[PDB]
RNA sequence: AGACCUGAGUGUGGCAGGACUACCCGCCGAACUUAAGCAUAUUACUCAGCGGAGGAAAAGAAAACAACCGUGAUUCUCUCAGUGAGCGGCGAGCGAAGAGGGAACGAACUCGUUGCCGAAUCGGGUCUUACAAGGCCUUGAGUUGUGGCACAAAUAUCAU
RNA sequence: CCAAAGAAGGUGUUAGCCCAUUGAGCCAUAAACCUGAGCGCCUCAUGAACAAGCGAGUAGCACUGUUUGGGAAUGCAGUGUCAAGUUGGCAGGUAUUUGUCUGCCAAAGUUAAAUACAGAGUAGGAAGACCGAUAGCGAACAAGUAGCGUGAGCGA
């Protein structure tokens, strides 16, 4: 774990600050979030297999079926809200024909 | 004191110096800054230029504790200086330390002369500062 | 454990399978009472999170509210002033249907003390949550330290005051610092330290 | 007339006097000198209840935060489990000696950690621990003569153990260096601000 | 607030041949048709009715506070301000009178009389014991009953020493280190008789400091 | 026959109901007024109306500030600040927050989850001077999960 | 003559010594309270050393209404639509798409103090540069009374 860069100790720069021994970033509990997770992951899939696809699934994997991922993401965008979210639900939408194919 | 004002003078006078023919009426010119464009237009004009009107950006959520920054001059540097230290302050000799920051300063600016050679530890500087204070002995340390 | 699986079961609420629960759900709920006394509750999950435990003491109420905005009780749409507060339509509780929907449980039993709700059905017209409730004089209620605290009497009605979770939530209290500033403690608390006249005794 | 006065921004245009039709909106402090001598009262009779226990826990030492203030320093809400681990102390067993803990508290450098460590040690130090039996007297626990010379702290803020907050130490005078009668230092300082300044466009200039 | 308004009260208009001030409503009692909310009517409301937040306290500066109360103790040694102020000062030995710190010893109100016989502070002390007398107006109605002259100060360098002296009728006690100005000059006028141990004296220049110190 | 699911009747043991309502919590909510007119605005997130607690109430243990050399639940005070914030027929008007000095403060805990257990749990009888945080018994309730142990102030617990 | 008591009430005029008061103290106590977490006994507890997860019609988002100093939206509500969790989420006060950084980890719950009492009570106190019987509470008095109104109420 590296040491933070010490500061210049004057106003105005890059490192800009008081000199002091700065100390690295401390572990947390919350460090833990970022760790991908095996068994919720499974049981999603476990739930998904079981349930199968909602509407809006339907429509964007119709719509990856045929050449149109732009107006699957446009679709998706406008149903959940964010370009981030959308993106993710049709890399999902990609993988689940992927995995339907194979 | 209520014996001094004026409400005592005029026991007796049935106006109490507001006239016959004008009154003293509740509210005959509006409440508050009313009209300021019309009809006290003369008054916020000739007093108050520059009142209507917009200008410059808007800054939400100014924080003014990042923008702290209080000045000092050159010739204003014994305030922060004791006087026996100022005493034995001379050019090419040992000379007294001021900490700025811890003075409550935060730029320090150089108008006039400076009174006596020191070291000056501030976070900024002007040039002529910089310039004044080492052409009179003493220097500029920069802090944070 | 199994509380992971029902989770993301309840998660996928717009699948078919989920779809027809409910639907067949909402049909039944739909020909029953406003106020309905339950055994167990239709989500032991949800239940359980929001302070339910299968113990002796604790009850679930469905309960139905009706959908959609509400309209100024005002005699034939007839209003008086400014233009500003003419309208009669458009305006909008300040307060949600789970608020509501507790509210009218705890009123109409005012034996129990409301501890949460969660929400179950909803369908063209109604929308259903249930209200969990303890029982203060039961032993059992007493005696456990993690719900002895609803047997004082600060938390009587503490629904009709709005300290509940969804009381909490229309009141903004779901939020804090900048965002929450004029609503804490209360919008009212706030409102008197911001205008209350302070006269210093030496000025 | 009106004349040449200020634009008056009086504010007091809400129902706030309390007349007739008007409950109000007023604060007035006529009890002010009366809370005082309740405050004082309580304290000292808090004191008398929790003795020989100093009446104000143990507080660390810490910076004031924005750029106005970090040259200030202060007691902050408690110390941190590093900081207690670094004295040698359980947090939970400092919690029942005297000791404000603070979970949520980050050491980001290693002086204002050690300034802290330095008060648990003059504290623990002083402390003098009654037993929970004085017949038999564990590890680390007072003797008789120590119990009965016991004495409290009632300062106003908990630090006669250790002090009021210390502050850096001014600079004595010196003798200016060759390279500080040379050095622009407005130059350099300029130079550094402008790298900052124009970072993003010198580097958009750089890129095309 | 609610006083003199705490009516219905209103106005009956101007076709009856009675004035616009607003009347009391009902019947059948000899307060209905009443003038009411004025403050002319009877039983209407005041003008300008009273509240508390009237400014009763004040802000003096410190070195003001401080100013008056070392002009005070200047004007307390001098024998002709003392003289004019009122005291009976004609037999005392000196002026500032300086005694010794042995009067906080004295258990017995009977010897601080001896005391002051001795100092001649009894002349002043007889001065405000036939002063006695009761108030003249709606004072003594109040809690104010009684009044009479201020008679001696005597000022001790501590809070001990005071128990011989606490129910002597016209002298005062004071602490050296908490001295007020409200008694060093009764009334605003300067020239109060203060009798001073011989501690309080020497704590003075200390207390007060010195025109370069 | 029987079960258990859903729902009744009765017995037995309880509780709710009204008053108060200064303050406090939730809703609902005007207008006169001011803008020298008036509709946005203002009055005012106020009066009146409808609920609900308590000696206080509410809030409260960071999905917090900040941008520091950083701080550290809530509440309150002075200050910030009638603001070179902002909002506004940018008019009349309106209008906060962080930081700082303080008050207070032994201030923190509980559940769901996840692991590992799994009825060890709860009522009810009966007994112990005991409607015991105890023993014994009990299908009565609960396995559609009550209870235990460990999750950062942490690094096992469980024996003997 | 008394004063560790001068305290201001009463008594046929203006009372330290006529009376009551003005102090150490003394006596008596359901429970609670406080006191080597006062102290025994029985009983019952109990301390120290001998890998995965973390709160979903939720958070968003759209439209509408409202609220806010919060402004390409500070909170909230309705309805539609609705996540992530293996660039994990949220905040960082100019909307967008990026990618860096910092702080934090929502959608169960409990919690004392410092704070209010702006027309409340209960049991007490201290008062006042206040009012002085057309005043001060409507009410110094068998006053919310007598009286008045179908009544809500009004009210000496
Ligand atoms: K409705
Ligand atoms: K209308
Ligand atoms: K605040
Ligand atoms: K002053
Ligand atoms: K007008
Ligand atoms: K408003
Ligand atoms: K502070
Ligand atoms: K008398
Ligand atoms: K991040
Ligand atoms: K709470
Ligand atoms: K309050
Ligand atoms: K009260
Ligand atoms: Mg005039
Ligand atoms: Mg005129
Ligand atoms: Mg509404
Ligand atoms: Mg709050
Ligand atoms: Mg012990
Ligand atoms: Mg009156
Ligand atoms: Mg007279
Ligand atoms: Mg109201
Ligand atoms: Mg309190
Ligand atoms: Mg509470
Ligand atoms: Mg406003
Ligand atoms: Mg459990
Ligand atoms: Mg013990
Ligand atoms: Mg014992
Ligand atoms: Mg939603
Ligand atoms: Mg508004
Ligand atoms: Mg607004
Ligand atoms: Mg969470
Ligand atoms: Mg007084
Ligand atoms: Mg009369
Ligand atoms: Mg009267
Ligand atoms: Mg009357
Ligand atoms: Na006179
Ligand atoms: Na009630
Ligand atoms: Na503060
Ligand atoms: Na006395």
């Amino acid at each position: 774990m590296s040491a933070p860069t010490p500061r210049t100790g004057i106003i105005a720069g890059f490192n800009k600050g008081h000199v002091t021994t700065r100390r690295p970033r401390q572990p947390s509990p919350n460090d833990r979030f970022a760790v991908p997770h095996k068994h919720l992951r499974a049981v999603k899939a476990i739930i998904a297999d079981l349930v199968g696809l909602s509407p809006l699934e339907k429509r964007v994997q119709e719509f990856l079926r045929v050449g149109k991922e732009k107006r699957a993401l446009k679709y998706c965008k406008k149903r959940l809200g964010d370009f981030t979210a959308a993106k993710k639900k049709r890399s999902k939408m990609e993988e689940a024909l992927r995995h339907a194919t194979k | 004191p209520t014996r001094f004002k004026k409400c005592r003078h005029q026991r007796g006078s049935t106006f109490c110096g507001y006239g016959r023919v004008g009154k003293h009426r509740k509210h005959e010119s509006g409440r508050g800054n009313a009209g300021g464009m019309h009809h006290h237009r003369i008054n916020f004009d000739k007093y108050h230029p520059g009142y209507f009107g917009k200008l410059g950006m808007d800054h939400y959520h100014r924080k003014k504790n990042p923008m702290w920054k209080p000045t000092i001059n050159l010739n204003n540097l014994s305030r922060l200086i004791a006087a026996e230290e100022a005493a034995k302050a001379a050019k090419g000799g040992t000379l007294p330390v001021v900490d700025l920051q811890s003075s409550g300063y935060a730029k320090l600016l150089g108008n006039g002369h400076i009174q006596v050679p020191c070291i000056v530890k501030a976070r900024y500087v002007s040039k002529l500062a910089d310039k004044k204070i080492r052409k009179a002995g003493g220097a500029v340390v920069l802090q944070a | 454990g199994a509380f992971m699986y029902l989770n993301e079961l309840w998660k996928k609420k717009s699948s078919d399978v989920m779809r027809f629960i409910q639907r067949i759900r909402s049909w039944e709920f739909r020909h029953q009472h406003t106020v309905v006394r339950l055994r167990r509750p239709t989500r032991p999950e949800k239940a359980r999170m929001l302070g339910y435990k299968t113990k002796q003491g604790f009850c679930v109420f469905r309960v139905r509210v009706r959908r959609g905005g509400r309209k100024r009780p005002v005699h034939k749409g007839i209003t008086y002033g400014k233009p500003k507060t003419s309208g009669v339509l458009g305006m909008k509780l300040n307060k949600n249907n789970q608020a509501v929907a507790e509210q009218r449980l705890g009123k109409r039993f005012g034996n129990l003390r409301v501890l949460n709700s969660y929400w179950v059905n909803m369908d063209s017209t109604f929308k259903w949550y249930e209200v969990i409730a303890v029982d203060p004089m039961c032993k059992t209620i007493r005696r456990d330290p993690r719900i002895n605290w609803i047997v004082n009497s600060v938390h009587k009605h503490r629904e009709q005051r709005g300290l509940t979770s969804a009381g909490r939530k229309h009141r903004g209290l779901r939020h804090k610092g900048h965002k929450a500033s004029k609503l804490r403690p209360s919008y009212r608390a706030a409102w008197r330290r911001n205008n209350r006249i302070v006269f210093l005794r030496k000025r | 007339p009106k004349g040449n006065n200020a634009i008056p921004h009086v504010h007091q245009k809400k129902h706030w006097n309390p007349c007739s039709s008007q409950k109000g909106n007023v604060k007035v402090f006529l009890n002010q000198p009366a809370q005082k001598h309740r405050r004082r009262r309580l304290r000292l009779l808090k004191a008398k209840k929790v003795f020989p226990r100093p009446l104000k826990a143990l507080r660390p030492q810490v910076n004031c935060p924005t750029v106005r203030h970090n040259m200030k320093r202060r007691l902050g809400r408690g110390f941190s489990p590093a900081e207690l681990k670094a004295a040698g102390l359980n947090p939970q067993y400092a919690a029942t000696i005297g000791i404000r803990v603070d979970s949520r508290r980050k050491n980001k450098s290693e002086e204002g950690m050690n300034v802290n460590v330095q008060r648990l040690k003059t504290y623990m130090s002083k402390l003098v621990l009654f037993p929970m039996n004085h017949k038999k007297v564990q590890k680390g626990e007072a003797s008789e003569e120590e119990v009965k010379a016991a004495t409290q702290d009632r300062s106003r803020f908990g630090d006669a153990a250790v002090g009021a907050v210390v502050y850096p130490s001014a600079e004595a005078p010196r003798a200016v260096s060759a390279e500080e009668k040379s050095m622009c230092v407005y130059a350099f300082l300029k130079k550094n601000h402008s790298a900052v300044r124009f970072f993003g466009t010198r580097s958009s200039r750089a890129a095309r | 607030r609610l006083s003199g308004m705490n009516h219905s009260a209103h106005s009956w208009g101007t076709g009856r041949a009675v004035a616009r001030i607003p009347r009391i409503s009902g019947g059948g009692t000899s307060t209905s048709g009443a003038g009411a909310f004025g403050n002319m009517c009877r039983g209407g409301r005041m003008f300008a009715p009273t509240k508390i937040f009237r400014r009763w306290h004040r802000k003096i500066n410190l070195h003001q506070k401080r100013f008056a109360v070392v002009s005070a103790l200047a004007a307390s040694s001098v024998p002709s301000l003392v003289m004019s102020r009122g005291h009976q000062i004609g037999n005392v030995p000196e002026v500032p009178l300086v005694v010794e710190d042995s009067i906080q010893g004295y258990e017995k109100t009977k010897e601080a009389m001896a005391f002051l016989k001795a100092i001649a502070a009894i002349d002043d002390v007889n001065r405000v014991n036939d002063s006695r007398e009761i108030r003249a107006g709606r004072g003594k109605m109040r809690n104010r009953r009684y009044v009479a002259r201020r008679g001696p100060m005597l000022v001790m360098p501590n809070n001990k020493g005071t128990r011989a002296f606490r129910n002597i009728f016209g002298l005062d006690l004071a602490n050296v280190s908490a001295l007020n100005l409200l008694h060093l000059a009764p009334g605003g006028h300067v020239g109060r008789f203060v009798i001073w141990t011989q501690s309080a004296f020497e704590q003075l220049d200390k207390i007060f400091g010195t025109f370069t110190e």
